[PDB]
């Protein structure tokens, strides 16, 4: 767990495949699965499949059209 | 005559009457005042509302809880709010009934010398008593060993004891609770346009949490299956019609439980405390105290919850150790329970402390017949 | 109206041909429910035109100007204001207010007013609310038949209510404090 | 090559060379369409004017502004904004030059994204990166610790940083500034009788609170020197030749900045958000914290505002702290400066995202290589 916290929140993973062969080992001891080098999945806020533009308290006192 | 029982929690309030299998009145511990002009006449309006009615028109109002982290910062308030519990929802006589409270361990003194002054010179009530929430939750469980790890709306504390007694130098406290949680998805919320600012919101964030936050099994793997597909969104109505939709942030809110640092405390999840709190006992009782951890209060009601529990400690502790998570249906209510319980009791009778004790001993009298 | 009257030859560049054409405004307009298509309808057949007698003996008939002379409280565009209609101002008025109420509005459209009487203009208020609205809430619009003088029956009302006795301006009051007084007293 | 630093605020973009003292280019942020009928051919008017010549001819135009609280809600009308400033004034070619972008803190993601996404495919820019306009008004400043509060056009924010770290748990952000002023302004002028409803009359009171309002140090005893006498009346002479004059309204409309609840907004003053967000960090730097507050932004230019600043936050600090308000002269460009400055740095020269780096983790990529 400790080595996919550091790989989402800092990078550790980037290179994905091609790291120092010193972090490969240890990373492929941890998981065997030799899965780390996908890279880890990161969530895209860009096609807002459920975009809910929300006017709220605040947002209301100023708007366009 | 009939004893009075009233856990008034930071979040929540509730009351009842002892010898009772549940509270009869639960309403919100928030004061409420205008914050417009008034303009029209003969209706009239009250300076002030507290609990249900306050949540009803939250439109027009700014809704201040008089409890924090666990200790009473507004007095004003909380006798306002205690004469509701008494008169509005109760119906009931102070005079006639001894009322039992409770209180979170290791609080400033000073908050249960006030409480004490208060209830015995405004209410006149004729007998009460202070209890720590742990104990009772764990009378409620109809158990005398165990630790108590009772998370509310805004503290968390752990307390273990060992057949009967207790050991104080291993309480632990922090807080950090659903108050900090509702806070920190409020701050959230804002990665995906939707924006609350104002105390009424905070209301509807924390039907949100209430209603659609859940705690993860494996974090690391819970935030790729989001990040991967929408299996994980749900949708919720905002009170003006208008759909909110959430991702991932159903499970980040909670969190925060096992990894304070996402808010910036340097503080130990929750079950390193428990971790901590259990290896600062004696070794010939930690057997017993893996083997029945009780769980109570609301913001143990995340579903999964027990299950994570159950996992990190596994991993803290030995192998050989069994650990078995308690997360009755009804744990909300575990601390009112236990108080219902306690006061119920015939050798608690000699516990009380009468009007004649607080008159001649004081509001000090709080710190000897009170753990 | 005036300045669309004369599109048929028919003047009128005085007060008093001001309020006969006001008197014509009160007694022949109305508010359509869907103005291109009430457009098209008056351009297609003669259904919608009327007649008028003006006071010395003449004739007139109007066709389309019955309807498109309200508009202008829908499109302000028409008389080159650049201010929005009144329901999108009575919209943005709700979204003004906070978001526990946005409910109890929705559900109480109260209109008062001469200008609030045209035939159908409630109808088209409610579809344009609900137009704007979110699909959930309902729109309610309340248009009681005296609102001519909804005012004055207020007035009425609050001037005889015993708690009101009390938050008058009297002339003692008037004297020390002056002219300024009516600022700090009333709303 | 060189730079483009691009500060594309809500009321004004800046924009310029790397490595230059000032900014090259500044206008108003508006597109306007016209609003009557044109009877004249032969002219070939265009459809949108964007910047100064929109101001020009304003009397002909509706203006919108495409960024609003700090946030971006006319896609295609920013795109013009854009391409207008790098094309008609800067003259330089996008496609060889890298841009650097500033944001508000605790913005939505998924207005960084489409930030991202129209500089990589729009205008093909050969590397592009987002800052946080609050850290670059530090970098200005040439300075390493000390909370700034930034106040533009649409958002006013705080950040605290220390030795160069930040705390996110401590950023404030206030979605009230000078539009806001500018309305509560034209509400106001409605008093005397002067009456302004048009976009293009909006740019006139915008006008005149810039050359009229100054904050009141005491405001009581401001608003009793007002109604006692006529020293405080100015005038100001309307672009037709009629003239107009304002009496207490001169500091009434920037008094909102100290106390929201005039426009009816619930939240506090800025000095109280100041200092509540000093005091949400570690107690060991709030001395650094209050010696070194530093203000920009166009909403700070108003005379006389440090001042209240510092006999504001004086009043809620211990007696013991020393309060020093840092006002350079500029302040209205310290973001760009603090730009300038950063992307002339060699050490900052690896932090750029490029074209290889943006098509291999698509638009999301903005979200870890800045902050
Ligand atoms: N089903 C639920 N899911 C998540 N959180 C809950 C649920 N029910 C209650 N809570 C949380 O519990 C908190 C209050 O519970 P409680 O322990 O009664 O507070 P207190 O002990 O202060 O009275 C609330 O702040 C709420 O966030
Ligand atoms: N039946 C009607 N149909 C359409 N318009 C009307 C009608 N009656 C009155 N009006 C319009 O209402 C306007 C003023 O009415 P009223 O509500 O009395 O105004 P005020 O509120 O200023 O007293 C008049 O100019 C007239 O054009
Ligand atoms: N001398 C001044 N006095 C008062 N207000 C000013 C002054 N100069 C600029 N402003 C205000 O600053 C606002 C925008 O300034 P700026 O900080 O450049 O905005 P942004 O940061 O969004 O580009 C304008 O709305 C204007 O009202
Ligand atoms: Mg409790
Ligand atoms: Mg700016």
């Amino acid at each position: 767990e400790i080595a996919l916290q550091f790989a989402r929140e800092a990078g550790l993973t980037r290179l994905k495949g091609e790291t120092d062969y010193v972090l490969s080992n240890v990373l492929d001891g941890l998981i065997g699965d030799g899965s780390w080098r996908a890279g880890p999945a990161y969530e895209s806020y860009l096609n807002k499949p459920g975009v809910d533009r929300v006017i709220t308290t605040v947002d209301g006192l100023h708007m366009q059209r | 005559t009939t004893a009075l029982v009233c856990d008034n929690g930071s979040g929540l309030v509730k009351a009842g009457f002892a010898g009772d299998d549940a509270p009869r009145a639960v309403f919100p511990s928030i004061v409420g005042r205008p914050r417009h002009q008034g303009v029209m006449v003969g209706m009239g309006q009250k300076d002030s509302y507290v609990g249900d009615e306050a949540q009803s028109k939250r439109g027009i109002l700014t809704l201040k809880y008089p409890i924090e982290h666990g200790i009473i910062t507004n007095w004003d308030d909380m006798e306002k709010i205690w004469h509701h519990t008494f008169y509005n929802e109760l119906r009931v006589a102070p005079e006639e009934h001894p009322t039992l409270l409770t209180e979170a361990p290791l609080n400033p003194k000073a908050n249960r010398e006030k409480m004490t002054q208060i209830m015995f010179e405004t209410f006149n009530v004729p007998a009460m008593y202070v209890a720590i929430q742990a104990v009772l939750s764990l009378y409620a469980s109809g158990r005398t060993t165990g630790i108590v790890l009772d998370s509310g709306d805004g503290v968390t504390h752990n307390v273990p004891i060992y057949e009967g007694y207790a050991l104080p130098h291993a309480i632990m406290r922090l807080d950090l609770a659903g108050r900090d949680l509702t806070d920190y998805l409020m701050k959230i919320l804002t990665e995906r346009g939707y924006s609350f600012v104002t105390t009424a919101e905070r209301e509807i964030v924390r039907d949100i949490k209430e209603k659609l936050c859940y705690v993860a099994l494996d974090f690391e793997n819970e935030m790729a299956t989001a990040a991967s597909s929408s299996s994980l969104e749900k949708s919720y109505e905002l009170p003006d019609g208008q759909v909110i939709t959430i991702g991932n942030e159903r499970f980040r809110c909670p969190e925060t439980l096992f990894q304070p640092s996402f808010i910036g405390m340097e503080s130990a999840g929750i079950h390193e405390t428990t971790y901590n709190s259990i290896m600062k006992c004696d070794i010939d009782i930690r057997k017993d105290l893996y083997a029945n951890n009780v769980m109570s209060g609301g913001t143990t009601m995340y579903p999964g919850i027990a299950d994570r529990m159950q996992k990190e400690i596994t991993a803290l502790a030995p192998s050989t150790m069994k650990i078995k998570i308690i997360a009755p249906p009804e744990r909300k209510y575990s601390v009112w329970i236990g108080g219902s319980i306690l006061a119920s009791l015939s050798t608690f009778q000699q516990m009380w402390i009468t009007k004649q004790e607080y008159d001649e001993a004081g509001p000090s009298i709080v710190h000897r017949k009170c753990f």
